[PDB]
């Protein structure tokens, strides 16, 4: 449900 | 006794940290504009808050052991910690003098009445204040400074953590690190109880995160409000 989050985290 | 992985470590966390945080403050003229003369700053530094995240990701990233931990676990970590490293990190602009976050120019020198034109009220801004104070007297080395947000990030406790044997063992390198560091490289009287003073002030951050969280829950549950936000602090801080 974090797709910015996994997407910044490489 | 700081062993060659202690100094590789806060080599590492030092350069990170260079590279995530630009004292010349050159990106703020990018964010909506500030507005002083109704929530008018809450444009312009909800931006500042967005772009301060990817600032912190792009520092969790670089910190040693992070990333053998899975992206869930990741996930866990940043969403906790994000609100407390920012608070952390600002505390280098901050200025004692006028009590203000001076980021360069006028526009961007935010004070009390700044964080209240963003809708946060001095439940939140009175211990925020203090607590910029005592961290500033603390008077840290920039190499503890980054020791601190790093062990602030990897912390063990924060809910829904997976494996916090994991967790637990890559803090504790880190936190050997800082109290190594302190006792090799800082000399008493500044030293004294230091390490125990750190810990305190991570506390100080578990009860602002608490209280953040509360009056952003109370802010975002308007969607006139929502709407000035922007996706990643939606992601991150919720709904
Ligand atoms: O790389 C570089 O250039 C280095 C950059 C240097 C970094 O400078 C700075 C970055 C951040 C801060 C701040 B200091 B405290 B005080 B409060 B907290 B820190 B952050 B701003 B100000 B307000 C902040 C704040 C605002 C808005 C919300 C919100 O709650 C809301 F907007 F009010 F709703 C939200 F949603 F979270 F944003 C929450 C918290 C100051 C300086």
């Amino acid at each position: 449900n974090h797709p910015m989050l996994m997407n910044l985290l490489k | 006794k700081l062993s060659e992985e202690q100094q590789h470590i806060i080599a590492i966390l030092l350069d990170a940290h260079h590279k995530t945080y630009d004292p010349t403050y050159a990106d703020f003229r990018d964010f909506r504009p500030p507005v002083r003369m109704p929530l008018s700053m809450l444009p312009h530094l909800a931006d500042l808050v967005s772009y301060s995240i990817q600032k912190v990701i792009g520092f969790a990233k670089m910190i040693p052991g992070f990333r053998d931990l899975t992206s869930d676990d990741q996930i866990v970590l940043l969403k906790s910690s994000a609100i407390e490293v920012i608070m952390l990190r600002s505390n280098q602009s901050f200025t004692m003098d006028d009590m203000s976050w001076d980021c360069g120019s006028q526009d961007y020198k935010y004070d009390v009445t700044d964080v209240s034109k963003a809708g946060h009220t001095l439940e939140l801004i009175e211990p925020l204040i203090k607590f910029q104070v005592g961290l500033k007297k603390l008077n840290l080395h920039e190499e503890e400074h980054v020791l601190l947000m790093a062990i602030c990030i990897v912390s063990p406790d924060r809910p829904g953590v997976q494996d916090a044997k994991l967790v637990e063992a890559i803090q504790d390198r880190l936190s050997n690190t800082l109290q190594t560091y302190i006792r090799c490289r800082h000399p008493p009287p500044g030293s004294h109880q230091l390490y125990a003073k750190m810990i305190q002030k991570l506390a100080d951050l578990r009860s602002l995160n608490e209280e953040h969280s509360k009056q952003y829950r109370s802010l975002s549950f308007q969607p006139e409000n929502s709407m000035k936000l922007t996706p990643l602090v939606l992601e991150v801080f919720g709904n």
